[PDB]
């Protein structure tokens, strides 16, 4: 019942929060967030992310309006197909996010874009 | 009070629209010297917001003023700058847009002024990027679509006319921004308007007005 990937933004986090309060963050198998997703945090309680660690690629963890998806690492063999499949596990909604495969210690911007576009959710993508 | 200095300037702008260019620099300089609190900045925002949403023909002037203050005020409190506080205030009425569009006549009238202020804000509000500084507020581009959707979803005459006004004001800019990004929001809009004409119980004159938008936009 919600729009198919509208995507993009230039405005800051608090500014983009006008549209929605829902955030999509990217984590590794240890439950540790990637740098871009770590920056997106503004004093939220992240204890819940260690409570169920470790995670399998594709595991989704949500508490309140914060969503976290376990993504494959390219520097450890991860492929674009694996990345897209992990994102398809994300419940369809409107999210403020970053590029998943960003960037060094991961996928290219085009590969991260492809995976977000392959997803059915609508995104508001902050740059890193 | 500091609040009454601001309201007097807002009232002065209403009475003398041509005074903006020669008096705006002095307004910013005075505010830079006296606004030093998070609460004082919050108050400045509230006063401008109220004038823009409650006073007729202040939609354009309000938006023009907001853009200028956003990049000419030096204060940067830890709760957010002028721009951030302004945008947060808009989020408040925006959150209930679905409810406001189905409210009583007075609630709807208030909503219409909010919508048209956001339309002027979209056009006037400039945002500087990392490489491309010449950008509009993208969140407003999205917000305006949702506000239009909200208006067409409650197809009462006043809501519909508000949407017509908003599309006359911003339609060309939105049309170009959507076409450049390969989005079909304009086509969606046209179809939503067509569905209103087909199904809605509103006045024939409003429907005729809507049909004429179909000729212009496509």
């Amino acid at each position: 019942k919600i729009k198919a990937c509208i995507d993009e933004v230039t405005t800051t986090l608090e500014e983009t929060k006008f549209l929605t309060n829902k955030l999509l963050l990217f984590a590794d198998i240890n439950g540790k967030l990637y740098h871009d997703s770590q920056n997106m945090l503004r004093g939220e309680d992240m204890s819940f992310l260690e409570k169920d660690a470790p995670y399998m690629v594709g595991d989704v963890i949500t508490s309140g309006d914060i969503t976290c998806v376990v993504i494959p690492s390219k520097k450890a063999g991860g492929t674009t197909e694996m990345l897209s499949r992990a994102l398809k596990k994300v419940p369809v909604d409107e999210y403020i996010t970053t590029y998943p495969g960003q960037g060094c210690a991961g996928y290219t911007l085009e590969e991260a874009k492809t995976a977000l576009k392959k997803c059915k959710s609508a995104f508001y993508v902050l740059p890193s | 009070t500091l609040s009454e200095y601001v309201q007097d300037f807002l009232n002065h702008l209403t009475e003398q629209p041509g005074s903006f260019e020669t008096e705006i620099e002095q307004f910013a300089e005075t505010l830079n010297g006296c606004v030093t609190t998070d609460d004082a900045l919050q108050e400045l925002v509230e006063l401008i917001y109220q004038q823009a949403t409650s006073i007729p023909n202040f939609s354009y002037m309000g938006a023009r003023l907001c853009n200028y203050l956003s990049h000419h005020l030096t204060i940067s409190p830890q709760s957010g700058n002028f721009r951030q506080l302004l945008l947060q205030r808009c989020r408040t009425e925006y959150e209930v847009k679905d409810q406001a569009a189905k409210g009583d006549e007075v609630t709807r009238k208030r909503f219409h002024a909010f919508v048209l202020f956001l339309g002027e804000l979209y056009l006037n509000l400039e945002i500087k990027g990392t490489n491309g500084q010449v950008t509009r507020a993208d969140i407003l581009q999205v917000g305006l679509r949702e506000l239009l959707n909200a208006l067409f979803s409650n197809p009462m005459d006043d809501n519909l006319i508000c949407a017509v006004k908003l599309l006359k004001l911003t339609g060309s800019v939105l049309e170009d921004a959507w076409k450049e990004k390969g989005k079909m929001d304009m086509e969606e809009i046209i179809q939503r308007i067509e569905n209103v004409v087909l199904d809605a119980n509103c006045s024939r004159d409003v429907k005729q007005m809507l049909l004429k938008l179909v000729e212009l936009r496509s």
